[PDB]
């Protein structure tokens, strides 16, 4: 989510800024104290090729590509000195010692890699020789994924000697692998991702943005979650946005009747057709906004 | 030099009077790309030259001051929103400023201000509403207090127990005829008779008691 | 006649709703409707297979090509863009996805946002000036769209904002039609509001008996001019038509080249007189897999079997034919079927001439 | 509760379902039971 | 930290009414608000507020992803 | 620092240099579902 | 996986119950052998068919988890809301197109042809002809009462591979279920190519599905207003006799 509101100023490591954040259709009490955290995604409760399950979600594709559950993650780089031996500044081949093999020192500007270009594995980023005719005790980018370098500094530390500062971004988008979850705990790991066309639709053209197993909830009784989908499907039809918090009263036959005073059916099940075929299936599926929140366990880091 | 530069650069009260300075366009709205741009800029924002700063034991008397001197003196409440928000962020900076200073007679232009800008928080709270909705019961004209929750009531104790005392075992399903002229009208089987015995033709009517032999729904009849 | 009874309607602003107007007054002095509008068709196929009318539908959703508008490297000026919120990634996300009605490639933009003010100001579509390509007689996007906001004193400066092209299969950004309605005219339906009847789908027959051949197909296309709108969907019903006329054609390239050995084509001798026919396309999706294994089968109804598997993982379609007959006669029936295809597709070109006038 | 109730209530009978709600008294009484659900997940696999 | 140009789910252009939608909302909210702070508004548990007409007189369709993600969508600017 | 109190724990000598071992040539990740795989297969 | 976009290690559901793992969030390890002793050894010893039958139990591993239970179920299940249980030609060879075998004859068959879930299993069956007779976990007699069971349906009965009734669920193709349709195959044909048949079902299963869709809605979890009373009727003698 926004992890902070003052993020620009900051150099923090391993902290992701998601973009788009949006409130709960079902919302609660706790959301009057702080910010939401996550998406309204439009959910279908099916079984679709088997990818979704032992825990497992499809994704579509282009509710990734248009920045869901998209944001920016950062990471830092703080190298300091020794008083009077070392120095920050680009090694020249021919004086100094046990340079990295393999290693891009070409990239380093007055000792530092300029704000804006794409850092990869093998790439120094901080130089730094020692004077001995010198040993070279530079810093080597030592990841897979490229980085950005997003900001660079020489603050004063609290012995008023120099040390770098650097931090180093990455645009981290929904990717296969990375984990998602349902406010009634019921986490998952991206597994598919499919294009707009192969993602199942209903009669008046609503797919989902996840596909979840019907499997996942009866061993585990998150019925808060089903009941959400419920309502949320008519607060977005009625243009409101209601309160679920715990403990208030509800009933779900009446919630149920909600549905088709708004023109849906009952059990808000809709009629859909595979994406991929264009078949409908002979069973109406259960569709609607339920608000799923990204966790940050990222399969890139790990 | 150098290191009074980098000292102020990463002063967070530098980057703020540098925005004050480039709404108003002393300096100019990009950062600097030359030596000449950074010196400009620090000696306008500032307000003293680099080399003359370690001359002297000032620092914060001469840093920017806005040139446009709004009045702050309607933020007494009395085009006007844009206005308002300006008016709020020159005042806060003046304070800031004011504060830095140590400035006579500050704390209380500060709980002032303070009011204010609690005020001007209140209308972006309104800004920031994305509305809210009640299901109402329409017996009632408020939010709905219909539930299905469990309500407990003391039934009778024929519901336990027959007329001799003993208690009821609902043991025996019964099954009626769904079509009229289906024969026999009634079926009584038991648990591990129904797959022998009751095809789709039947539905199960009530259940029966295999100690007293009263239907479930007939226990009432039985004299308390 | 395959295509007949097209509607058209575009999607409008409501100003006699007096929020909306005064809002539409007061942010962009707006009075009338926006220079492209989002529209509406439904259209109404007969005597036509599941197969074509979804594959037209799919290729108008995300397999044709499309435009966007694009960042080319080194445009975002880190030098000039103080903002600190306002990132490469949000702005390009953001820019990616503005629908835009282009006339050709060679359009280029920029936009220059200054904050000289105490409040935060927001950076519309309004102004994204052009500053390349011959001078713009009518819009190519809508004004309304909120690129960002710049902080007090703060800037931004994006140049070289270019046409790209690309399928929305690749990059949502590309993706042309939003799936608006589907339904089997020829198929009965139960009413769904019974208890008795809403956990089904709704059609009286089985989807594994069924064979429906009169639909209705309704898509939305999110950017169209005002004033030339039928001008506008039969170009794209008939741009649709041609994508799958081509892809089609390449397929017919293959079976012409089976005496040769070719990568692309594996047949087999099998037992009982049988011809095992082995068709492995990349980089090809369900509509072209499905049109021919439905074309086959109408072809050869006796057929030992056709599938066309596309496993997400290995990014192509295998598609097997078996039939007991030999390779020529097999190669014989594949091309007519490859006919069928084009003559179908070519009539529903020629229809939608027909119908949108 | 009060002290020495006798209603089966007050120690665990829970008469609602879940698609119902729990009352507040009712969910304590549920977080008890699956509270030793967690602390016997992570008993399993040091003990084991 | 926006209304998304298009929606999330289906990529309609939800974007082009969004500035619009966000005033006109305003102002049908200083309607219905009455006597109650505007911090205490999703807690007033006596509101109806129903944007279903305002959202329809925009042009934009009946479909559950595009109002949903109109709706409930997020602004940096008003909490920043 | 003494040489015996190298041995004994789970981060000792004989428990994690002996009985376990640090290795080259290996590969870790999180796992998925994938229904076109079969049963000893791995993608 | 020659997506450069994919960082996960993938593989089949029903290969899961090997490593205990499920997909909520799970790491596993993966070397690959390069010498040539340990890359014979990797093939001969350490195939995961050497452990399809559990060491611990002496049953089998792997089976079908919660979409070919429930899939198989539906495919050969005898009636369908719809009616009869049956599809087309072109349905039936559908099903077939992602098992990765040998395509089955269908040339003797028109369009119009109907064919059920037991004939399209049985012709996948008949490359291991088993024999197999035991009650499905659809029949319960807790169920009994209040559910009328189809009598084709609640005796499975397979003949030399040919599935003349009942359904297929957890008790003939689950995983660890012993005597199972999968245990008879390894006893008889090599858990080798038991394998092959969980996975060739497990594709008749989910294409079944394919176009029958299974979904669960928070109407499937409602009581009507009559049962609901019946339910604290039932509650409130409990504490009446507490
Ligand atoms: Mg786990
Ligand atoms: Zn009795
Ligand atoms: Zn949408």
């Amino acid at each position: 989510g926004w992890y902070c509101f003052s993020w620009p100023y900051r150099v923090d490591m391993n902290r992701f800024f998601q973009f788009y954040n949006e409130m709960p259709l079902v919302k609660t009490i706790a959301h009057n104290y702080v910010i939401p955290n996550g998406l309204n995604t439009i959910v279908a409760y099916m079984i679709y090729g088997g990818y979704n399950q032992e825990d497992s979600v499809i994704v579509s594709q282009s509710f990734i590509d248009r920045g869901g559950f998209a944001g920016t993650f950062y990471r830092e780089e703080k190298v300091e000195l020794e008083s009077d031996i070392e120095s920050f500044g680009k090694p020249d081949p021919l004086i100094t010692k046990n340079l990295k093999p393999g290693a891009n020192y070409e990239k380093l500007v007055d000792g530092f890699v300029p704000v804006g270009t794409v850092v990869k594995k093998g790439d120094i980023i901080i130089g730094k020789v020692a004077k001995i005719k010198y040993i070279d005790r530079s810093v080597m980018y030592g990841f897979d994924e490229p980085a950005v370098v997003d900001a660079v500094m020489r603050p004063h530390g609290p012995n008023d000697e120099i040390f770098g500062l650097m931090r180093l971004r990455y645009e981290r988008n929904l990717n296969i692998g990375d984990k998602m979850s349902s406010r009634s705990g019921n986490k998952g790991i991206a597994a598919l991702a499919l294009p707009t066309s192969d993602m199942p639709f209903t009669e008046d053209g609503l797919q989902p943005d996840l596909i979840v197993n019907p499997h996942s909830h009866p061993s585990r009784m998150t019925n808060g979650q089903m009941i959400e989908t419920t309502v949320g499907l008519a607060n977005a039809l009625q243009g409101v946005v209601t309160d679920g918090t715990a403990f208030l009263p509800i009933n779900v036959q009446l919630l149920s009747e909600r549905l088709a005073q708004e023109g849906l059916r009952f059990n808000g099940c809709q009629k859909m057709f595979n994406g991929q075929t264009g078949e409908y299936f002979d069973a109406a599926i259960f569709i609607g906004p339920t608000y799923h929140q990204r966790l940050q366990k990222f399969v890139l880091d790990d | 030099t150098k290191v009074l530069l980098t000292e102020i650069l990463l002063d967070p009260m530098y980057d703020y009077a540098a925005t004050v300075a480039r709404i108003d366009g002393s300096i100019p709205m990009h950062k600097p790309r030359t030596p000449k741009e950074a010196e400009y800029e620090f000696k306008t924002v500032i307000g003293r030259t680099p080399a003359e700063l370690l001359s002297q034991k000032e620092f914060y008397d001469k840093i920017y001051t806005s040139k446009y001197r709004p009045d702050f003196t309607q933020l007494t409440r009395l085009r006007d929103e844009e206005k308002t928000s300006t008016l709020i962020y020159l005042r806060a900076y003046e304070l800031f400023l004011k504060y830095l200073q140590n400035a006579p007679n500050f704390n209380s232009e500060l709980a002032e201000f303070k009011t204010y800008e609690n005020a001007y928080g209140e209308q972006k709270a309104l800004l920031a509403q994305q509305g809210f909705y009640n299901i109402f019961d329409p017996n009632t004209g408020r939010a709905d207090q219909r539930t299905r929750l469990f309500e407990y009531k003391r039934l009778p104790i024929s519901t336990l127990y027959d007329e001799r005392g003993l208690p009821h075992k609902w043991t025996i399903y019964v099954y009626k005829a769904v079509d009229s002229s289906q024969k026999p009208a009634e079926i009584e089987v038991t648990r591990k008779d129904v797959i022998k015995k009751i095809d789709n033709h039947y539905a199960l009517a009530d259940l029966r008691c295999s100690v007293c032999h009263v239907l479930q729904h007939e226990v009432g009849q039985l004299n308390i | 006649k395959i295509f007949q009874n097209v509607e058209i309607k575009p999607f409008l602003i409501d100003f006699s709703n007096l929020f909306i107007k005064n809002a539409a007054k007061k942010l962009f002095q707006l009075e009338e409707q926006l220079p492209l509008v989002p529209v509406n068709v439904v259209m109404d196929f007969k005597g036509i297979s599941r197969a074509a009318v979804h594959g037209l539908s799919r290729v108008l959703q995300d397999e044709i090509p499309n435009y966007m508008l694009d960042i080319k490297p080194g445009g975002y000026k880190i030098e000039d863009s103080t903002d600190l919120f306002m990132t490469e990634q949000f702005i390009r996300n953001r820019i990616n996805f503005i629908p835009i009605y282009a006339k050709n490639e060679t359009l280029v933009f920029a936009l220059r946002s200054l904050n000289n003010s105490c409040e935060v100001k927001t950076i519309y579509s309004r102004d994204l000036i052009q500053v390349a390509g011959p001078k713009l007689k009518y819009p190519i996007f809508n004004p309304t769209f909120e690129i960002g906001f710049l902080q007090p004193g703060k800037s931004l400066i994006i140049e070289d904002i270019y046409i790209k092209k690309g399928i929305g299969r690749k990059h949502a950004a590309f993706n042309l039609a939003v799936k608006t309605h589907f339904s089997h005219l020829d198929i009965e339906q139960y009413p769904t509001d019974k208890k008795e009847y809403m956990a089904l789908s709704g059609y009286k027959q089985s989807s594994m008996t069924s064979d429906p051949r009169h639909h209705r197909l309704g898509l939305c296309f999110p950017a169209v001019p005002l004033p030339h709108i039928n001008q506008a969907v039969r170009t794209y019903l008939k741009n649709a038509c041609r994508i799958i006329i081509g892809r089609i054609q390449s397929i017919q390239k293959i079976y012409e080249n089976f005496e040769e050995p070719q990568p692309e084509l594996v047949l087999f001798s099998m037992d009982e007189e049988k011809t095992k026919a082995i068709i492995t396309i990349k980089d090809e999706t369900h509509t072209i897999g499905n049109l021919l294994k439905t074309y086959i089968y109408e072809m050869i109804p006796d057929i030992s079997f056709v599938g066309y598997q596309c496993v997400p993982h290995k990014q192509e379609m295998v598609l097997t034919i078996i039939h007991k007959a030999s390779q020529e006669d097999l190669i014989t029936l594949l091309e007519k079927s490859i006919q069928n295809i084009i003559q179908t597709f070519q009539i529903l070109e020629k229809n939608v001439d027909e119908l949108i006038a | 509760y009060p002290r020495f109730a006798l209603e089966a209530q007050a120690y665990g009978f829970i008469c609602n379902s879940y698609i119902a709600g729990l009352t507040s008294p009712e969910f304590i009484f549920g977080e008890m039971n699956g509270r030793f659900d967690l602390i016997n997940k992570a008993l399993s696999t040091s003990s084991t | 930290m926006l209304i998304p140009v298009v929606c999330f789910t289906c990529g309609f252009p939800i974007g082009t009414y969004a500035a619009i939608f966000d005033k006109a909302r305003t102002e049908y909210i200083k309607t219905k608000m009455g006597g109650t702070l505007p911090q205490n508004i999703p807690l007033d548990a006596s509101l109806q507020i129903e944007l279903k007409d305002l959202i329809t007189a925009l042009g934009i369709p009946m479909r559950v992803c595009c109002r949903t993600h109109l709706i409930t969508t997020l602004d940096y600017r008003k909490y920043y | 620092p003494s040489i015996m109190r190298r041995l004994p724990r789970k981060e000792g000598r004989i428990r994690k240099s002996l009985l376990g071992s640090q290795v080259w040539s290996i590969s870790r990740s999180t796992i998925c579902g994938n229904s076109d795989l079969h049963l000893d297969e791995v993608g | 996986l020659e997506n450069p976009k994919i960082s996960t290690f993938q593989m089949n559901v029903s290969a899961c119950a090997w490593y205990n793992a499920d997909f909520d969030g799970d790491q596993m390890n993966l070397w690959v052998p390069w010498s040539v002793m340990s890359r014979v050894e990797a093939e001969l010893l350490c195939s995961v068919r050497n452990w399809f039958i559990s060491t611990k139990s002496s049953g089998p591993v792997n089976g079908q988890v919660q979409d070919s239970t429930v899939g198989s179920f539906l495919l050969t299940r005898t009636n369908t809301p719809m009616g009869k249980n049956v599809m087309n030609k072109l349905h039936a060879m559908g099903l077939f197109q992602t098992t990765q075998t040998d395509p089955p004859c269908f040339a003797n068959y028109s369009p119009t042809d109907l064919l059920d879930g037991k004939s399209v299993v049985s012709m996948l069956l008949r490359q291991t002809p088993i024999n197999y007779q035991r009650a499905p976990t659809w029949y319960s007699e807790v169920y009994a009462p209040y559910m009328h069971y189809n009598k084709q349906d609640i005796s499975t009965q397979i003949r030399n591979g040919e599935l003349i009734e009942g359904v297929l669920d957890k008790k003939a193709v689950g995983a660890g279920s012993s005597g199972g349709i999968y245990h008879l195959i390894s006893r008889r044909y090599g858990p080798q190519q038991a394998l092959k048949m969980i996975f060739a079902t497990q594709q008749l299963a989910l294409n079944y599905v394919r176009n029958a869709g299974f979904t669960v809605s928070t109407a499937d979890m409602l009581l009507t207003p009559e049962a609901h009373q019946e339910v604290q009727e039932i509650i409130n003698e409990l504490l009446l006799e507490s």
